[PDB]
């Protein structure tokens, strides 16, 4: 549907999304919204690490709130 | 169990003491006008007026009994202020049995006044021993005791916030996290931003203060845009008890004291029914028992609804059961009258009239479609 992210800086995007997409794509629109690039992108939900599956796999739902935190090279 | 007895012994004790030997607490209400009428004598008065002696009187009518007609007006009295329709309060997502403050109140200008009202009310009912005819969550009892909100009380007002919370406290949030003292949430169409304590837009969340985030995030998301709402409550609430007499209840001693108890026992409920016209080896009552056995807790709280007024009970239980006069038993009558009526309800007399239907599934179905909700 429309997930939101809660990001390290404290921003909460909200995200037009869609559970056909991958949780690379969604770096990309994360990536479109506040520009982060998706090598420094670690996404938490569910307490665990999104390897690069749909969100429609990991139990993701509709309107849902992940974690942004920043992967560090 | 036997810990909560000696508290309440404890409480009732001093409540007593709180109590003016000299006086009374005066309240006459039209009872189609009980909310607002209540609502200005209830304001007139000072705090130590609502510890005396109850004497509620209903326009035009003469009670049996003073300690009755104190029953009556608290139950017929927290219905209305409490009834969603008044913009006060609304159902919770999930379970109508439960109240939240409504964050959008202010549409009524006075509406502070009215959340103060609803504290002292809720207060005397604990100070009188009555009861509350309503519900709300657990961690509002806990805010009412002052008490903090654990994370583990996220699991159901926020999930995805509770797990996002918990990812901070179990690792490492150095270099990887930039957050702060303030946070930010929609409110009306809108992001609005809110400092967790003075300077918190300043101040980063880091791996020593990490868990004074944690707790300040919390408490402020259940109190969230209901803040000055609970305040008042919490104000009218301890005019009347003192917050430090409940400093040794928790939650859950807190709900049963205020609104009795939910939790509804079969066997205490068949030990004390009476049964007119029928017999305890009789069909219909029987099977009204294995209807009683069937239903889950939403539809033995809604029969209950339906004979008595109330889906709670008194903390001593069924035995305790309170009617018009002075206390009344649950009572089954079996009534001589066409078997497709519905049973009807007698409620001041805590009372159930039964048809003597022809199966047990016929009584099974039929008590169900009796007590639909309203
Ligand atoms: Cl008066
Ligand atoms: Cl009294
Ligand atoms: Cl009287
Ligand atoms: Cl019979
Ligand atoms: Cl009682
Ligand atoms: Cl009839
Ligand atoms: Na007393
Ligand atoms: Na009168």
């Amino acid at each position: 549907m429309l997930i939101f992210v809660w990001t390290f800086k404290g921003n909460t995007i909200t995200l037009e999304v869609e559970p056909s997409d991958t949780i690379e794509n969604v770096k990309a629109k994360i990536q479109d919204k506040e520009g982060i690039p998706p090598d420094q992108q670690r996404l938490i939900f569910a307490r665990k690490q999104l390897e690069d599956r749909t969100l429609s796999d990991y139990n993701i739902l509709k309107e849902s709130t992940l974690l942004l935190v920043r992967r560090l090279r | 169990k036997r810990d909560l007895v000696q508290k309440l012994k404890i409480l009732r004790q001093e409540l007593s003491q709180q109590q003016p030997q000299a006086g009374h607490c005066r309240i006459e209400v039209s009872r189609e006008e009980i909310f607002e009428e209540s609502y200005r004598q209830v304001m007139k008065m000072r705090p130590k007026d609502l510890w005396k002696r109850l004497m509620i009187k209903f326009r035009g009518e003469e009670g049996l009994d003073y300690g009755g007609v104190a029953r009556e007006w608290l139950y017929l009295l927290s219905h209305e202020m409490l009834n969603p329709y008044y913009g006060l309060f609304q159902y919770s997502r999930d379970d109508i049995y439960t109240l939240q403050i409504n964050p959008d109140s202010a549409v009524n200008p006075e509406h502070l006044s009215y959340f103060h009202f609803v504290g002292r009310i809720m207060g005397m009912a604990v100070f009188h021993g009555h009861y509350i005819d309503g519900g709300f969550t657990l961690p509002f009892y806990k805010q009412l005791l002052g008490k903090s909100i654990t994370l583990d009380d996220m699991e159901l007002v926020d999930p995805d916030l509770h797990n996002s919370l918990v990812w901070i406290l179990e690792n490492d949030i150095t270099g990887v996290l930039d957050h702060t003292f303030c946070v930010e949430h929609n409110a009306y169409g809108e992001i609005i931003q809110h400092e967790l304590k003075p300077n918190g837009k300043s101040i980063p969340v880091n791996e020593e203060n990490k868990k004074e985030y944690v707790r300040l995030y919390v408490n402020w998301r259940f109190l969230r845009g209901i803040e000055a709402q609970f305040l008042a409550l919490q104000k009218g609430f301890n005019e009347v008890i003192p917050q430090h007499l409940l400093k040794t209840f928790d939650e859950k001693e807190l709900e049963l004291i205020i609104c009795g108890l939910g939790k509804i026992d079969v066997n205490d409920w068949k030990v004390n029914t009476r049964l007119k016209h029928c017999t305890p080896d009789s069909n219909i009552v029987k099977w009204f028992w294995k209807a009683v056995e069937f239903f889950d807790e939403e539809r033995r709280a809604r029969l209950l609804q339906f004979v008595t007024g109330s889906s709670r009970v008194p903390l001593q239980g069924f035995k305790a059961l309170q009617g018009a006069a002075g206390p009344r038993l649950f009572t089954i009558h079996q009534i001589d009258a066409c078997t497709n009526n519905l049973p009807k309800a007698h409620t001041c007399f805590n009372r159930i009239d039964i048809p003597p239907y022809e199966s047990y599934e016929k009584l099974y179905e039929k008590l169900l479609t009796a007590i639909e909700e309203t």
